[PDB]
């Protein structure tokens, strides 16, 4: 349970992929 | 002449500034001005004939940042004006029109999942906050009928939601009604002949083709004709007395299939698709 996973969760019935919400 | 569905940004690749015409009566598109900022997850509404574009996110390859944004764009001029912003971004907004006034309600900014929602006035030009709801919601569906609005579905950061609550106006007031038969999160919700429409989603695992009916009389949801296609982050609106579902993504693809739905069939029809496919536009007629 991470912010990257908060983030994503947001939008993944969008189809975004986690890959776009995770910089370094 | 006759009434066009327009759709508004959007996401494939990262998030979409296109505003695009749907015209029904013969599957043509004509491609309006940008927004001037990309995102998706925003909601599209129509007041007084000009069109409404209203929070979401921009997902780009800089950030992922939340939009507080009102813009709104005049089709006889094709331009897009900015309005004041709300009180806060709301990516995975839900809106609804109440006698020429814009309701936003839930969303997210950041890792905060509202249930607060607030109130646009384009003669004052003015948001103010009503009573929140009695549920977090992001990637909720709203639509409103007889002056109440219901606000469908959703997410409320930790459980996808089939549970739905009204707002009574007139009393500021929030109420549960009837949950659905299925969990919707990223649904397509709409109105026609008295009954609110809730049209795909994703229940967690799966993105659905389901479609289910709340009749406000009876207080019941019904299953009707499922969509040709599943479908999440989905746009729909009503135009001439049928449903158009526009994109959405469907755990594979990102869809630019169109269908309309015929309330005295009950069948769904693939009509002429998008231009891209792509998921979470903001979608509105006029």
């Amino acid at each position: 349970m991470d912010l990257i996973d908060i983030l994503w969760r947001q939008d993944i019935d969008l189809g975004v992929s986690r890959e776009v919400f995770d910089f370094s | 002449v006759g009434r066009l569905i327009y759709t508004a940004g959007g996401y494939f690749r990262q998030s979409l500034s296109y505003l695009e015409a749907y015209n029904p009566s013969n599957g043509s598109w004509l491609r309006l001005a940008d927004l001037q900022v990309p995102r998706s997850g925003l909601a599209g509404c129509v007041v007084g004939g000009l069109l409404y574009a209203v929070g979401g996110r921009n997902n780009s390859p800089d950030g992922n940042t939340d939009s507080s944004a009102l813009d709104c764009y005049n089709p006889m001029t094709n331009q897009w004006s900015p309005c004041a912003s709300m009180s806060v971004p709301r990516n995975r907004i839900g809106v609804g029109v109440i006698d020429g006034h814009i309701y936003a309600v839930g969303g997210s900014h950041g890792c905060i999942h509202h249930s607060s929602v607030e109130r646009y006035e384009p003669e004052r030009d003015e948001w103010h906050l009503v009573a929140p709801m009695l549920t977090r919601r992001i990637g909720v569906g709203v639509a409103v009928l007889n002056r109440l609005l219901y606000a469908v579905g959703g997410f409320d950061g930790t459980n996808r939601l089939n549970s739905a609550e009204c707002y009574y106006p007139e009393r500021n007031e929030w109420r549960m009604i009837t949950p659905m038969n299925t969990i919707r999160s990223g649904a397509g919700v709409c109105v026609l002949h008295n009954c609110i429409y809730a049209a795909g989603g994703y229940d967690g695992q799966d993105q659905l083709n389901s479609v289910e009916r709340y009749d406000v009389e009876t207080e019941t949801w019904t299953f009707v004709a499922p969509m040709r296609h599943h479908r999440s982050a989905l746009g729909i609106t009503v135009h001439q007395g049928k449903i158009y579902v526009l994109g959405g993504y469907d755990g594979h693809t990102f869809l630019d299939s169109v269908e309309c739905y015929d309330p005295d069939s009950d069948t769904w029809s693939e009509v002429t698709r998008m231009t891209s496919g792509r998921s979470g536009v903001g979608v509105a007629v006029t």
